[PDB]
This record gives structure tokens, sequence and C-alpha cells, in this order.
């Protein structure tokens, strides 16, 4: 990564 | 011009922001529930739902649903957190009453055959497999279950290996039952997209949708504030090359006034690899001194995660389990929020986070679906949309002391909750970290 | 042209000023600049990497640090990237802060200083992204195919840098590029949200006494020969998978031809790979992944350029499924238009273009693409094909439409400027053996073109 924010998250990706 | 909203007699909250110049659009309908609307035997449901609702509904079988939106060029995704479920579709705007038509379908009718969720258990599970394999995705999920110990936040979204193999059609269809309510889901879109006719859609495809019997507007406490529980968690694992502890306090929620001035002092400490740097022409005390001497850590990440009522604000740290005293990087990270408690900050590197702030969360506001989600997140958990300029005034206005206010509050006096996986030998206390940032 | 609210308009010393869009939350700009790796010849060679890499560093007006410090400042979402046909300057800042941010942008491109130090860090650090790049297969290959397909020359011309001429490349040579590159006449400035006139207003006080060096025209057009290459297989990592690759292609056509959105509806008609809407539906998807495993991967490409492309399949299998693999490209690039049971379907054809459509609208929506394809259209041929004209030239395809341009790209019968050969362009990664006699394979299905 590089720089901000971050939450968990599960996606039909 | 800015965010249009409309209610549906239901309780559906519509919302959009028209683009100029498109033919082409966002739209995403979402729903307050997520991991945290589960209890520990139905933990795992929300994530389970959302893959049965690609495997066919009432109206069209999977492979319809498929075809359907290959055959018009559309995208169909969704993704469940721990907050809430999230449906949505890209796809010229002739195709968005299609759209609305289909999310809607497969929200609320879905099938939810026998064989499917027993071969879909199999899926879910070796999902399950590939997390344990992300040491960070690890580390935060016992981050969570300590910190908020015995409560919904502290449950994991997939859920434990045992109620994946005991979920059944009842624990699926009570969920949606329970929780599916116009007055909690917020139908949010961007792009080629008419306001007025967007909620008529709403209405003729999400009307049948039962109101709560106890309406509570989207942004309303759910009920008794998640509690902040101090712990620790050492995961002795000697045979992990890297070493991942996370550090939380605390934090601030997607409401709090201070919100913003969370996310600039975050900003302020910033991150660092050691291979890279810290992609900031100029490093902080603590960026240099991990670098120093051999290096004290392979990196480190300052996070903040919020909730509608609560939040955590910390640092994530990765070192090499056989060259890494934790102690030491650990102190320079209490050192460095010690600096900013003390108000020894530059305006400059004051003026460089608020940079960093507005351009990560403005200018990456580009497409029509990271307009989606924004207004969608926004509203579902928050009740209104910031506009980007009102989000450009919050940023501006942040002061050196505001920080300097906020950081004496959220790291002084205020408990701290830990997790450590792989070498945890050379990794400090929970009290030894309370004492030397207090101190 | 007209809905996309596009204007375009010329300083006195040549240079194009382009702009698009209404006022919006924020703005994107850039400059665009006709060069790249084609450009090179055996002369140049790196000089378009380690300008690039050089970019935003001090400038004659402006030190090393300030410069830095004043980008992070803008929000930080700039960059310089070059490619074998572009090199560009971009980036998206507040409204407010576009002046700033092209100030910058020219002092870059007008005023580098490039300090011995800096060139001394670009060339140390370019020799660690060559060895990391040629690890990359999705990198390698492709940069095999172009090297052989045109000879080595423009095109193909190197796009990753040999390593052994990176120490070479001097302050001298990275002048003589942009003597004969960076002028204004070579350059585009474009801006997404940002009013025309203002645009001209800036453009003017930080280019428009930018004067040319009248170098000498060194631009080459493309001639495609098609060719044979194959390196050694790649080593055996950790649990991975051991695995082959080949790229088969053919001459395909310029970005402003006229089949170039039958050819993009072919592409996608095709698609292939490793929710729904993701081309599970497609040739390669229903007539190789889904048939044989041995296959991991297996998808179409299209590279098209100012004068020519490259087009084709590529496949990556298992070491012992080599020698079928030439075959059932072969087969799959057949079925497209001399296979009269496996006619392309109306129903086919439908999807495809709605596809096509369809990403090519969404890429749109974001502001930095709008600028990207603004700055290299107008960069190429002075104007901006308005979105209307794209979408209509696309739905008004019919099958046969698509089934023609198959042909003529498979037969080897394209005909560009730089009159190409209609021989087969084939590059591969594994034993050499192991692939079979590709030629006669090829010749097998009436692939290529083998008469003059
Ligand atoms: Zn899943």
């Amino acid at each position: 990564s590089i720089r901000f924010f971050k939450p968990a998250t599960r996606t039909l990706c | 011009p800015g965010t249009r909203t409309s209610k549906l007699p239901n309780g559906l909250t519509i919302a959009t922001e028209y683009i100029p110049n498109t033919s082409s659009a966002t739209v995403g309908i979402f729903v307050d529930a997520g991991s945290r609307a589960e209890n520990v035997k139905n933990n795992g449901t929300a994530h389970f739902l959302q893959h049965l609702a690609f495997k066919g509904t009432q109206n069209r079988p999977q492979q319809g649903i498929e075809l359907e939106i290959e055959n018009i060029g559309s995208h169909l995704n969704a993704y469940t957190s721990r907050e809430n479920t999230v449906y949505y579709a890209k796809s010229l705007q002739e195709d968005i009453p299609k759209a609305v038509d289909i999310l809607s379908d497969i929200l609320t009718k879905s099938v939810l055959d026998n064989s499917a969720i027993e071969r879909e258990r199999d899926v879910i599970i070796r999902e399950s497999e590939e997390v344990d394999k992300m040491y960070d995705e690890v580390v935060f999920d016992h981050l969570h279950e300590i910190t908020y110990k015995d409560q919904p936040l502290g449950r994991t979204i997939l859920g434990p290996i045992k109620n994946i193999k005991s979920i059944t059609r009842t624990d699926l269809k009570d969920y949606i039952t329970k929780n599916y309510k116009g007055d909690r889901m917020v139908l949010a879109g961007a792009g080629a997209v008419d306001h007025e006719k967007l909620v008529q859609y709403a209405q003729k495809y999400f009307g049948h949708v039962p109101k709560s019997e106890s309406p509570v507007p989207l942004g309303s406490p759910r009920g008794p504030l998640p509690v902040f529980c101090r712990g620790e968690r050492f995961i002795k694992e000697n045979t992990l090359p890297t070493t991942h502890i996370a550090i939380a306090l605390e934090g601030v929620s997607w409401s709090a006034p201070d919100y913003f001035v969370a996310l600039a002092t975050q900003a302020i400490v910033g991150n660092w690899d050691r291979a890279i740097g810290t992609g900031t022409n100029s490093p902080s005390p603590l960026a240099v001194a991990a670098s120093q001497n051999g290096s004290l850590a392979n990196s480190y990440m300052s996070f903040s995660t919020s909730y509608a009522d609560s939040g955590l604000w910390g640092m994530y740290i990765v070192t090499d389990s056989n060259e890494h005293n934790v102690r030491l990087i650990v102190n320079e990270i209490l050192k460095e929020w010690k600096r900013i408690k003390s108000g020894k900050i530059s305006d400059a590197e004051v003026n460089r986070a608020k940079a960093q702030l507005k351009a990560a969360l403005l200018l990456s506001l580009d497409g029509s679906t990271a307009i989606v989600e924004d207004i969608g997140r926004q509203v579902v958990t928050t009740g209104k949309r910031l506009s980007p300029e009102e989000v450009f005034e919050q940023v501006d206005k942040i002061t050196k002391d505001d920080i300097i206010m906020w950081a004496n509050y959220r790291l002084q006096n205020k408990p701290v909750s830990m997790v450590a996986l792989g070498n945890t030998s050379t990794v400090p206390n929970v009290s030894y970290i309370e004492e030397k940032l207090n101190q | 042209a007209r809905t996309d609210n596009f204007k375009l308009s010329s300083l006195a010393n040549g240079l194009k000023v382009a702009t698009s869009n209404t006022p919006g939350h924020f703005s994107a700009l850039g400059l665009y600049i006709d060069a790249g790796s084609r450009f090179e010849g055996r002369n140049l060679k790196g000089c378009t990497h380690i300008l690039d890499r050089l970019a935003f560093k001090s400038t004659e007006h402006v030190e090393g640090r300030a410069m830095a410090e004043t980008l992070e400042l803008l929000g930080g979402n700039y960059q310089c990237t070059s490619s074998r046909e572009n090199l560009m300057y971009q980036a998206s800042v507040f409204n407010q802060d576009v002046g700033k941010m092209l100030q910058l942008m020219s002092e870059t491109v007008r005023f580098p200083k490039i300090t011995e130090q800096e060139l001394q860090e670009q060339k140390l650090s370019a020799e660690y992204e060559i060895d990391e790049v040629w690890m990359k297969p999705e990198l390698v290959l492709p940069e095999l195919l172009h090297t052989a397909a045109y000879s080595g020359e423009t095109l193909g011309s190197p796009l990753i840098c040999p390593r052994g001429l990176i120490p070479s490349i001097s302050k001298y040579y990275l002048l003589d590029y942009r003597n004969k590159f960076y002028t204004p006449e070579n350059t585009v400035a474009a801006f997404v949200g940002v009013p025309h006139e203002k645009a001209l207003e800036l453009t003017g006080k930080y280019l428009g006494d930018w004067q040319s060096t009248h170098p000498p025209i060194t631009k080459k057009v493309a001639q495609y020969t098609g060719g044979e290459s194959c390196i050694p297989p790649a080593p055996v990592f950790g649990n991975l998978p051991e695995l082959f690759h080949i790229q088969i292609g053919f001459e395909g056509l310029p970005i402003d031809h006229p089949d170039i959105y039958a050819l993009a509806t072919l592409q996608t008609l095709l698609g292939g790979g490793g929710g729904p809407g993701k081309g599970m539906y497609s040739r390669l998807y229903t007539h190789v992944l889904n048939q044989y495993y041995f296959v991991e991967n297996c998808v179409a490409f299209n590279h098209s350029y100012s004068d020519s492309g490259i087009f084709g399949i590529s496949l990556s299998c298992i070491p012992q499924a080599a020698p079928q693999a030439v075959e059932v490209i072969a087969q799959q690039m057949y079925n497209t238009f001399a296979n009269k049971d496996l006619r392309l379907t109306e129903d086919e054809v439908s999807r495809a273009k709605n596809q096509l459509k369809s990403s090519l609208l969404m890429n749109l929506e974001s502001k930095l693409v709008e600028l990207e394809d603004m700055g290299r259209q107008v960069l190429m041929h002075g104007r901006k094909i308005p979105v209307n004209e794209m979408i209509s030239k696309i739905e008004d395809l019919k099958p046969d439409d698509i089934s023609r341009v198959a042909e003529m790209i498979f037969t080897g019968n394209v005909n560009n400027a730089g009159n190409g050969k209609g021989r087969a362009t084939v590059v591969m990664q594994g034993d050499r053996g192991s692939f079979g006699d590709v030629e006669n394979v090829l010749k097998a299905y009436g692939l290529g073109n083998s008469s003059s």
C-alpha cells in the first residue's frame, strides 16, 4: 500500500 | 448540483448525485446489517447470504442473472462489512431500471436452495482458509475480538468454521426478515441518473420491503454504545518469518465532531516501509529512527477505523521475527505520539497532513462508483452526506491546536488493546505501553 | 466536441491547448509530448524512461526539495509516465491549484536541471527496476512480442532498456533527446474542468515564450515484419505451478483506423482470462478455459498504435500441454471467420458490442482518464472524437463487420502505411521443442499470408 484508512470487508470479488 | 434525497413510504432513502457528461452510472443498495447484526451462533450469516444472493431468485435462475448482466455490459458486485451489506451495479444509463430491478430481486427474492446452501459451506470454508494466510487480516480480527470483548463488533464477518457448517436456511431467512427494513437501507446512485425517476423505480422494485415497527433514522444510535476493552492477545508462532503487531485506543465514530481531526493526527504520524521510506519528501523523527542502525522493523502503518458508534485508532507494525526487538520500535512510536501530545510539531507537517487528508478523501471521489460508495456509506451509517465541498471545509479548518488537543484527550490515560502474531518473545506488555505513553 | 464542451486552440509557438467538460469538485491537467521508446532508435535507447523517472526533480527556478514539498501540498496526485508512443505529465488537483501545478509541470518540462547526482540516482535505480521486470511474464512476453513483430525497430524497439545500456545514458544524450522532442509544436496541454479561457491564460503565462529548437525530423513509420522468438522456461519457484507461455499475433490496426471499433468488438467477443459481467461468456472462456484446464490463462490482446498494431491471443499452460498450444489458438482464430458452423452469432456480437461500449464509457467516468484520452487524441490527430460518434460507430456494427475484420487480420491482409508482411508473430517462454512446428500448424489453418 501507500498512505491511509483501513476497515474490513468480504466481497463476491 | 449536490446530493438529492428522497424517502420512500416504507422508510427507504434514495440519495443521488448527477454527473454531467456521462452515459453510465452506478446504483447500489446499502443495508445497515453486516455481522454486527448477528449473534454468537448466528455469526457469519450476512456473509453467507451475500454468496447465495447470486445463486438464483424467484424470478431468475443463477445463469439467468449472469447472462442478462453480461448482455447489456453491466457489472454486478457485493460486499459485507461489520456494519453493512452492499449490493451494487454499474451499467449504461439505459439499464438503470433493469439494474434496480435485479438488485432488489437478488436482495429480497433470492431462492436460497438447500442444495446451494450445502455446496456453499465448502466455498466459505475455503475462503476462511485464505484469510488465515493474510497476517494483517488475522491480527485485526483478533484485535476486534478482544477490544470489543463479547460484543457484536467483536465478531468477524465470515464467522467461525463451526457456524459455517451449522448455518441453516432458517437462520438465513430470519436474518433477512429481522434486518431488511426500508428504514434501514439506502438506494444510492450517481452518474447519468435522474433522481425523480430513480425514486419511482425505487418504489416500484423496493416498495414491497417491510418498514420496521419501531423505525429509527439511519443516523440514530443502534442502542448501548460499544465499549472499548483494554486487553492483549499474544499469538506465539515461531515458524513465522515476520511478526505482526497492532496497537489501538478507542478512536472516533463516523459522525464525531473530531472525526477529521483524528484522521489528521493519523496522517501526521503516517507510515513507513524499510525499503520504500515514507513516500514523503521529509520523514518524521519516528521514520528516521525506524530506519537507523539496522532498522527497527520492516514497516509500520498508522490506521483508523470508524463505525457509527465507535472507532479504533492506532499503529500496525511488521517486524523481522529473527532480527527485531519489537520493544524498540514500539518505544519510538510511543515517543512520536508523545511528541504530538507535547505540541512539538511544525506548521509544515500539520499542513502536509491536511493536504494528504484532503487528497485522500476528495481527489479519490472520481468515478460514479466511488461516488456511490461515498453517498451510500455516509447516508447508511450517518443519515446524511457531507458534500466534497463540506469535507474540504472540515479538513481545511483543522489547526495545530485541534490536533494537540485531540491527542492529549485520546492518547493520555486511556485504555489500549493489543495483538501480536509471530515471534512474541520480544513484544511488550499492554501495561508497559500505557505506562510509557502516559508517562 | 459539442456535449463534452471540448475546445481547442494553439499558442503562437504551436503548443496546442485542449479543454473539456465543465466545473466539478476538482480538476485534471497534463502535458503530453509526442515521444516514447519508438523514437529512440539505437542511439537514444533508454532515454525516455530515464527522463520520466527524472520528472519533477530540481529545475532552474525551483529547488528539488521545494518542488517535492509543494507537490505534496497540492495533494501529491501527480505522475509522469511514458510508453512506446507517449510521454506524459499528469495530475488531478483542487480547482484553485491548476495554475500552480501547471507552473511546476512546465518547470520540469522546460527547465529541468538534471544534476550529476539526480541522474546517478535514477540510473542506479533503473538497473534494479529492470532486474525485477525481467521476472514478470505479464511484462516480458508482451515485450518479446513487439520486438519480434517489428524486428527491433520503432514499435518493437525495446520498451525495457537493456541493462548494459543504462550506465552509458549521459546528460548529453538526455539533452539530445530533449532538444529533439521537447518542443512546443510537439506538446499538448490538456485540462478537464477548467474554462478554456483560463487555460489559454495559464498556458501562455508558463509555456507561451517557449521556442522550438528546430531539430531534424526523425520519425519513421512502423514496419511490421512478424517473426519468432523463445526464451528459457522460468525458474521453478515455491509451490507455484510451472507454466509455459505463448503469444500469437498478426499485424493489427492503427487506433484511428475505421475498423478499429469492429476489431475491439472482436477482441471483446474473444475475451478470455485466467460478480457477473466479468466476460465468462466470451469465446476464449467457453471454447478454451472451460474445455482444457491444462490451460491456466488464455486471452485476446489488441495493441493498437498511431500507425500499426498487433492483434492476437495469449495462452499459458502446463509444460506437458505446450505441444497443443499452437493448435488450440489456431482453431480459435479460424473459428471467427472460416468455420461455417461457428460463424459469429447475433447474440455473441450484440453482447460484445455492449461490453465494449460499457468499458469505454465507464472508464471515461474518471477525470484522469478523460484527460489522458483527450491529450493523446489531440497529440495524435489534433481533434477529440466526440463520445456520441464513438458509440454510434459501435452500435452500427453487425456480425458480418466483425467477420470481415477477423478474416482480414488473421489472413495477414492488413495494409498499413508501413506495408507490413502477413507473417505471424509468435513468441514463447519454455522449451522451444515443446511447441512443435509452429508455422506448419498456422498454415494448416490458412492463417497468415505466404505470398507477398
Ligand atoms: Zn465470501
